[PDB]
RNA sequence: CGAUGCCGACGCUCAUCAGACCCCAGAAAAGGUGUUGGUUGAUAUAGACAGCAGGAUGGUGGCCAUGGAAGUCGGAAUCC
RNA sequence: CCAAGCGUUCAUAGCGACGUCGCUUUUUGAUCCUUCGAUGUCGGCUCUUCCUAUCAUUGUGAAGCAGAAUUCACCAAGCGUUGGAUUGUUCACCCACUAAUAGGGAACGUGAGCUGGGUUUAGACCGUCGUGAGACAGGUUAGUUUUACCCUACUGAUGAU
């Protein structure tokens, strides 16, 4: 049954700045700036509250498919308030049992080169998602750090550098090696 | 039955025929809807048929009236009491209308088992029909229109007419 | 005495039965900028229906069974070609009067084109359903010069966008010429505003 | 060999799963339909074996 | 292809094999947290459904039947 | 499809009784609708294309998947699936190689394409049957395989608008 109403709020912060040309919102931070159109959902994207407290969406007459479009927006949207106050750190380990995994950033962290992956001798080259740094950190004997604003860039860069190192042909629950996404974070702490 | 155009809210009442043992049988006041008085003489029939040891030979029809509406300008909400079959076994339900007219509400449950059930006008059996207080409503279908500062745009009016300027210029608008 | 039909945002099969009606009365059509038509119905089900109107070729010599157009211009030539008799010589005359064209070809780039509410995508398809781009289609299905209409396309709305400056133009020089000679076509403005023209 | 934390993570994808009978899917471990049109979306799971 | 070029009514339905009208020219059992409508039965401010701990033991490692099965391989038991 | 059992344990890795629901027309039947002023009736050889119910190869999911080998399943018919002893064989059987030596259709594809070993005229032999002439999906041997120059299709060759 078609429901009359059905709406939510984001609450944006007072440090964060956002606009919208129709569905087309733009957010603007410390750390950069995310524009997602959301041209293909048919809500209706108010930017009520004087300084923009708040950002509420409607969707007038829909029905249960379409009342899910609601909630996608408005976390589409905190993910990105997000990843615009604080960012997106992906850390992520190298898990290998005799080989190791070495890895080796490029081109200040848009590519990512992995060599001697189950002992094998192509060297998986991988390109990362424009606006993704990768960086080797320090502390953890195996480990990689990607840093992003935009969360579907970082986690598919991630998924790219995860899925790229793969065991063939073998029982890969005996062969448990790869580079596995092992926490999810952001740059700077709240 | 055929539910053709809009229904009519018929009070049928008939008797059995007198006799010699029964000098006077009781009368018998039903509830039909259907398109006119000629078939609901013959609803009436099949009821009293399938209630009562009666047929339309052995019996007779007393008064066939179509009762109006007390209310036809106020918006009500109508229960009613459906009985229906499907291609295995045969259901009973209840469903609620928003209408203002009785026979109007029970238009739209003949439509509405016929969309969503593809139930023939045949296989249904309308067996109470009750106007109902807003606060006793049950499907939120219709619970949703009890809202005293009620607020909601048209927003996506699709043009129609669209063949009176067949052929034009300017391309459609559909924000109003 | 011509219809120059915009293709764009259209639907392939109500264009065609639209234009199979007034191309049989006796008048002449042109549909333009054949790969704005969009068929409904998501992209990979209308690929796998055209890639299987492909696979239907005749065993013993395929060159002569079906013809299979690559180009927007002439699947929707031949999809009209299908809503018309054309074994007769009123249907062969029929297609004689339909010209199709990919882009917009210099002939009618300088005209303005009409549009048929009665197939539009907006009017005929719900916001929520997909379709597939006849121009995309045809080229994930052999069609080649999408890259080159692509690039003559746009060095004509370039092209256009000029014109439409020196029209506002053209309207806002005529906008206060009504307000300087407003004094002296004073009576012969209330003529034309008591007759509904001019209000 | 391997430490038991960075044996969870590979476990965590490679082996803790939920497999259709009926399509051999490799489903989260919370699943109780099959995600793929093949097998009309089957409640009928089993959890992935566990090596030895 | 003559006739809806009605501002036709109300809903249902997305099919990467849709569907489309007596005879009739093609399908079933069994399924689906796809979606829509019904039926019965529960619990919910003596605060639910989710979601993030503790704790599951004394008798008892119950008697039973086994090479031994100890809250877990079998069976009547099934009480504090 | 359900799931009593098998599977050290454990119905569903892989199977599966008792039942039960369907698909196909490459098995044989049932029918007798068309053909008896004739549609050349078995195989093999040669040649094309098509099916997928996938043997191999590509990309993958699952195991009672450590590896190696091997089973189950998916998208998939692009590309392959052989050389020989015996038999007229289809089928079968064995040797050898191979990645694999999967199953099929097209008037049980294909005789104006071949062959003619079998079947299936007339000659003769043996066995059983019949008093006999003769009979035998019982063995044996010898036994005429015609025509395209027409129309189409196809292959090439002129040309036509
Ligand atoms: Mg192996
Ligand atoms: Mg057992
Ligand atoms: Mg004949
Ligand atoms: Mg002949
Ligand atoms: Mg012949
Ligand atoms: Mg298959
Ligand atoms: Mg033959
Ligand atoms: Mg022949
Ligand atoms: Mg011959
Ligand atoms: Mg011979
Ligand atoms: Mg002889
Ligand atoms: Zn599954």
């Amino acid at each position: 049954m078609k429901t009359i109403l059905s709406n939510q709020t984001v609450d944006i912060p007072e440090n964060v700045d956002i606009s919208l040309k129709g569905r087309t919102v733009i957010v603007k931070g410390p750390r950069g700036t995310l524009r997602r159109d959301f041209n293909h959902i048919n809500v209706e994207l108010s930017l009520l509250g004087k300084k923009k407290k708040r950002l509420r969406v409607d969707k007038w007459w829909g029905n249960r498919k379409e009342l899910a479009t609601v909630r996608t927006i408005c976390s589409h949207v905190q993910n990105m308030i997000k990843g615009v106050t604080l960012g997106f750190r992906y850390k992520m380990r190298s898990v290998y049992a005799h080989f190791p995994i070495n890895v080796v950033i490029q081109e200040n962290g848009s590519l990512v080169e992995i060599r001697n992956f189950l002992g094998e001798k192509y060297i998986r080259r991988v390109r990362m998602r424009p606006g993704v740094a990768c960086s080797v950190s320090q502390a953890q004997k195996d480990e990689l750090v990607l840093e992003g604003n935009d969360i579907e860039l970082v986690s598919n860069s991630a998924a790219l550098i995860q899925q790229a190192t793969t065991v063939k042909n073998k029982d890969i629950r005996k062969f448990l090696d790869g580079i596995y996404v092992s926490e999810k974070g952001t740059v700077q702490q709240a | 039955m055929k539910a053709s155009g809009t229904l009519r809210e018929y009070k049928v009442v008939g008797r059995c025929l007198p006799t010699p043992k029964c000098r006077t049988p009781p009368l018998y006041r039903m509830r039909i809807f259907a398109p006119n008085h000629v078939v609901a003489k013959s609803r009436f029939w099949y009821f009293v048929s399938q209630l009562k040891k009666m047929k339309k030979s052995s019996g007779e029809i007393v008064y066939c009236g179509q009762v109006f509406e007390k209310s036809p300008l106020r918006v009500k909400n109508f229960g009613i009491w459906l009985r229906y079959d499907s291609r295995s076994g045969t259901h009973n339900m209840y469903r609620e209308y928003r209408d203002l007219t009785t026979a109007g509400a029970v238009t739209q449950c003949y439509r509405d088992m016929g969309a969503r059930h593809r139930a023939r006008a045949h296989s249904i059996q309308i067996m109470k029909v009750e106007e109902i207080a807003a606060s006793k409503c049950r499907r939120p279908a219709v619970k949703q229109f009890h809202d005293s500062k009620i607020k909601f745009p048209l927003p996506h009016r699709v043009l129609r007419r669209q063949h009176k300027p067949r052929f034009t210029t300017k391309r459609p608008n559909t924000f109003f | 005495q011509v219809l120059v039909l915009d293709g764009r945002g259209h639907l392939l099969g109500r264009l065609a039965a639209i234009v199979a009606k007034q191309v049989l009365l006796g008048r002449k059509v042109v549909v333009v900028r054949c790969e704005g038509i969009n068929i409904s119905g998501n992209f990979y089900r209308n690929k796998l229906k055209y890639l299987a109107f492909l696979r239907k070729r005749m065993n013993t010599n395929p060159s002569r069974g079906p013809y299979h157009f690559r180009a927007p211009s002439r699947i929707f030539w031949r999809t009209v070609r299908g809503m018309l008799p054309h074994k007769t010589k009123r249907g062969q005359a029929a297609l004689d009067r339909l010209k199709v064209f990919d882009g917009i070809p210099p002939p009618y780039d300088k005209k303005k084109r009409m549009v048929v509410p009665a197939a539009l995508k907006v009017v005929r398809l719900k916001p929520t359903r997909k379709f597939a781009y006849l121009g995309r289609l045809a080229h994930e299905v052999g069609w080649k010069y999408q890259a080159v209409t692509a690039t003559l396309e746009e060095k004509r709305k370039e092209k256009a966008k000029i014109h439409y400056r020196k029209k506002k133009q053209l309207m806002r020089l005529r906008k206060q010429a009504e307000k300087n000679v407003e004094k002296k076509i004073s009576k012969f403005t209330d003529v034309l505003k008591t007759h509904g023209l001019l209000v | 060999i391997i430490e038991p934390s960075l044996r969870q993570l590979a476990q965590k994808y490679n082996c803790d799963k939920m497999i259709c009978r009926k399509c051999y899917a490799r489903l989260h471990p919370r699943a109780v339909n099959c995600r793929k049109k093949k097998c009309g979306h089957t409640n009928n799971l089993r959890p992935k074996k566990k090596v030895k």
